[PDB]
RNA sequence: GUAAAGCGCACGCAGGCGGUUUGUUAAGUCAGAUGUGAAAUCCCCGGGCUCAACCUGGGAACUGCAUCUGAUACUGGCAAG
RNA sequence: CGGCCCCCUGGACGAAGACUGACGCUCAGGUGCGAAAGCGUGGGGAGCAAACAGGAUUAGAUACCCUGGUAGUCCACGCCGUAAACGAUGUCGACUUGGAGGUUGUGCCCUUGAGGCGUGGCUUCCGGAGCUAACGCGUUAAGUCGACCGCCUGGGGAGUAC
RNA sequence: UAACCGUAGGGGAACCUGCGGUUGGAUCA
């Protein structure tokens, strides 16, 4: 968005989800391609590029198991006027452990597991499960 | 509302009102008993119960109810009231100690002998 | 509104260049004119609110774009408030 | 084997012409100590009649909860009408700790640890199913290698 | 480019602010249905229906309508699976229970023709017998063949099959309905945003369902 | 929305929030460490009164404040866009 | 906010474009605008009409009905700030099937036509997913989200007392 | 005498009447 170019990425992920469409498309952004990232390594999205050298555009591929979709939960949690910080002893463990959280560590953006594993914190960014 | 609507002006409490003018925190208080009469209940019920207006030591007067099958105080007996207040009688908002200071206590009473006025029947 | 023989007219003596409708310097002293110009017109009727919303907007309009030049150049702040007589 | 749970009966009216007339209802719940329940709701004339048809519907439109080690897989979370229900596992020790519709739809789906609680209406009806739904979308910890494993 | 250039659009201003998503762009009095948006229903729906045809399971095409009850058959009866051309019953999904009683009679009711069994009582009385199968044979003569609840329902127009939809979601019984414009999706758990109408249209689709079911069991 | 609850409507100061890129900073933040966070409570493991209550060793914790050395993804500051 | 005309003036929208370069969103307090009724001074006053007066109705009729009729309704200027001031739904932004229609701009099409195909603004009605306690809302959301603000916490007493 | 809100006046009392708004008005107005 104007405001929450963020939080608007998910809400373009879940919203086409539900529409059972086929691929998301929004303005880039190097935090947003970043997130974008993990889930593809996290089998919640087939794959994702980009247009435009001036104009960036996102581009990625929603997903589906069998009759209903993958990523049947995603939401944001350190928002504006409201962020939250976590340390390696903190960070939350989206559905006793089989969903995914995105947090930026200060090696980059990691998830629940990736930054634990490494024995560092951060702003946590969403929970996808 | 929002974390900035509350940072402001946060969740208000709630003054709990404690039904009972001899508060003071007690279990009890002592009276004086000015008179003892016997009001009517509500609509729902009907038959004249007892009660009595009593002068707590703190001066705060009050009418307590007088339960038991079986009455026996005066204009004037230092009785001992406790709480629990009572539907069909408004206002009486308390009892009368039974087997405590001036009073009596219910007679011939073989149950529930805590309550009320009995010790250990006849055997 | 304002004739273009004057908004056309104005652009020209504030943009840094030519043509330059944008320029804060140019857009911001283009709304000094017609709020100028329509104290006069607000001096009589008055009652006629609806068109004193506007006058308001572009006063505030304008004011929005004043605060900007001094978080952009100090100088040019200073340097346009006086071509336009403004401050009072 | 069936082991079937009647949760409640209510009686219920209805006023007509000549004056009012009642029919109770009942809600029964059925399931194994497995991972399959699904409750029942009839009517009738009857206080027996009534439980009659609920059980009956119930053995039928049934459900299979994803189950672990006689609790669930994670803290799943349903809701239904303004029934608001949490559960969430526990380990082996804890007994099944839930009100009254959670506490039987849970005592025969095969569930011997849990922790649940009802927020919105207590109203049973609702409570029964609100619970059944979040078992029925308990994400069991398989599979899921495969919706995003390839 | 492909067959799929037949339902555009239908159903005028009437629509439903629940069917947006998958509008291409009202124009011309009417809108459109976003194909795009109906490339993935077209099979996503489908695969499911070959998925569970392996399961050798069970499908009823409920279409009432008459513009599509006629030409329904030849997907679902000849197709071999089970169908409701006509009046869907009120309980034949719930209270199949008793429901299943008035087939008896009908199945025995055919027998009755089958042999000379059927040149019994006056020539009228056959009559008065006979007019039972044209309502039995029709109202249930295409579901005759379903000793119990199926385990899909693919339903044309989610309008008019209302009632049909409505006892499915209640026992659990997954539904494939094309809906439309001034339909309620709500109600399909798999939607298929297509002209509810169009002889072409049903026909197209309504094949190509059997199509894949057909196969479906390998 | 109809249950209690959208100010009759605008403009707008303070306040809260802030599109996209690169560099930079290192304040927030994260990591490590050093202080300090009294003892006793609480908790874990273990001891002694015949058991328990009780008494008791060591640890855990005291979620905080400060300082130092870093890390630079995100928020913030500065510069050019 | 409705006759026609002129003068002064505000906003909205489209299109080729050209320009500025985050200058934005919201906003307690603050300032301003506010139906009608009402108030002050001075005008005006056809119709209508609180008050008031007759006639009728009725058990009664301080009403409905009928015959009259003053303030007021109208103008100027100042005040009062309320309304079921209602979409009973705060403002701003991004997403999410469809159908029929209205109104206004623009591109295009033997522009040969009433016309046909798009592409923006505002707006009606139906309705899908979803949401909802239900009614119902449904791309102008009461659906999915984000930023800021106002507000609610049982009924009576009471929007009353101080 | 559709009701209700505002505002005004009047009357034993609910309430009546005027002006504006509302549908939280029945019957095809």
């Amino acid at each position: 968005s104007m405001q929450d170019p963020i939080a608007d990425m998910l809400t373009r992920i879940r919203n086409g989800q539900a529409a059972n469409k086929a691929a998301v498309t929004m303005p880039s952004s190097k935090l947003k391609v970043a997130i974008a990232n993990v889930l593809k390594e996290e089998g919640f999205i087939e794959d994702f590029k980009v247009e435009g050298d001036t104009k960036p555009e996102l581009e990625l591929t929603l997903k589906y198991f069998q009759g209903k979709a993958v990523v049947e939960s995603i939401q944001r949690v350190s928002r504006p006027g409201l962020r939250i910080y976590k340390r390696k002893d903190e960070l939350p463990k989206v559905m006793a452990g089989l969903g995914i959280a995105v947090v930026s560590t200060s090696k980059g953006v990691m998830t629940d597991r990736a930054a634990r594993q490494a024995g560092l914190g951060g702003e946590i960014i969403c929970y996808v499960a | 509302a929002t974390v900035n609507q509350l940072v402001r002006k946060p969740r208000a409490r709630k003054v709990a009102k404690s039904n009972v003018p001899a508060l003071e925190a007690c279990p009890q208080k002592r009276g004086v008993c000015t008179r003892v009469y016997t009001t009517t209940p509500k609509k729902p019920n009907s038959a004249l119960r007892k009660v009595c207006r009593v002068r707590l030591t703190n001066g705060f007067e009050v009418t307590s109810y007088i339960g038991g099958e079986g009455h026996n105080l005066q204009e004037h007996s230092v009785i001992l009231i406790r709480g629990g207040r009572v539907k069909d009688l408004p206002g009486v908002r308390y009892h009368t100690v039974r087997g405590a200071l001036d009073c009596s206590g219910v007679k011939d009473r073989k149950q529930a002998r805590s309550k009320y006025g009995v010790k250990r029947p006849k055997a | 509104s304002l004739s273009t023989e004057a908004t056309a007219k104005i652009v020209s003596e504030f943009g840094r260049d030519a043509n330059d409708t944008g320029s804060t310097e140019v857009q911001v002293a283009l709304l000094t004119a017609q709020i100028n110009h329509l104290q006069g017109h607000f001096a009589e009727h008055k009652k006629d609110h609806h068109s004193r919303r506007g006058l308001l907007r572009m006063v505030s309009q304008r004011r929005k774009l004043l605060d900007y030049l001094k978080r952009k150049d100090v100088a040019r702040y200073t340097r346009l408030i006086e071509r336009l007589g403004l401050r009072r | 084997e069936l082991q079937e749970k009647l949760i409640a009966v209510n009686r219920v009216s209805k006023t007509v012409k000549g004056g009012r007339i009642f029919s109770f209802t009942a809600l029964t719940v059925v399931g194994d100590g497995n991972g399959r329940v699904g409750f029942g709701y009839g009517k009738a004339r009857e206080v027996p009649a009534a439980i009659q048809k609920a059980m009956e519907k119930a053995r039928r439109n049934m459900i299979n909860v994803a189950l672990n080690n006689g609790t669930l897989q994670h803290p799943v979370k349903g809701v239904h009408t303004g029934s608001r229900v949490f559960m969430q596992p526990a380990s082996e020790g804890t007994g099944i700790i839930a009100g009254g519709a959670m506490r039987a739809v849970l005592e025969v789906a095969g569930v011997h640890n849990v922790l649940a609680k009802a927020y919105g209406s207590t109203n049973p009806i609702n409570v029964v199913r609100a619970t059944i739904d979040g078992l029925e979308n308990m994400n069991s910890p398989e599979m899921v290698a495969a919706k995003r494993g390839k | 480019m492909l067959k799929a250039g037949v339902h555009f659009g239908h159903q005028t201003r009437y629509w439903n602010p629940k069917m947006k998503p998958f509008i291409f762009g009202a124009r011309n009095k009417v809108h459109i249905i976003n194909l795009e948006k109906t490339v993935p229903m077209f099979n996503e729906a489908l695969a499911e229906l070959n998925k569970i045809a392996s399961r050798k399971g069970k499908i009823l095409f409920v279409g009432t309508k008459r513009a599509a009850s006629e030409a329904v058959k030849d997907a679902a009866l000849s197709c071999d699976q089970f169908f409701v051309n006509h009046r869907w019953l009120g309980g034949m999904l719930t209270n199949w229970k008793t429901v299943r009683q008035s087939i008896k009679r009908l199945k025995d009711l055919e027998t009755q023709s089958q042999d000379g069994t059927f040149d019994k009582l006056t020539k009228k009385e056959a009559l008065m017998r006979t007019r039972e199968l044209e309502k039995l044979e029709n109202s249930l003569g295409g579901i005759k063949d379903m000793g119990g609840l199926p385990d899909a329902l693919f339903v044309i127009d989610a309008d008019h099959e209302h009632i049909a939809i409505k006892e499915a979601n209640n026992l659990g019984i997954p539904v494939f309905a094309i809906v439309d414009t001034n339909s309620d999706p709500d109600g399909v758990d798999f939607v298929i945003p297509g002209n509810d109408d169009a002889i072409r249209a049903v026909t197209l689709y309504l094949g190509a369902v059997a199509a894949t079911v057909r196969e479906g069991r390998s």
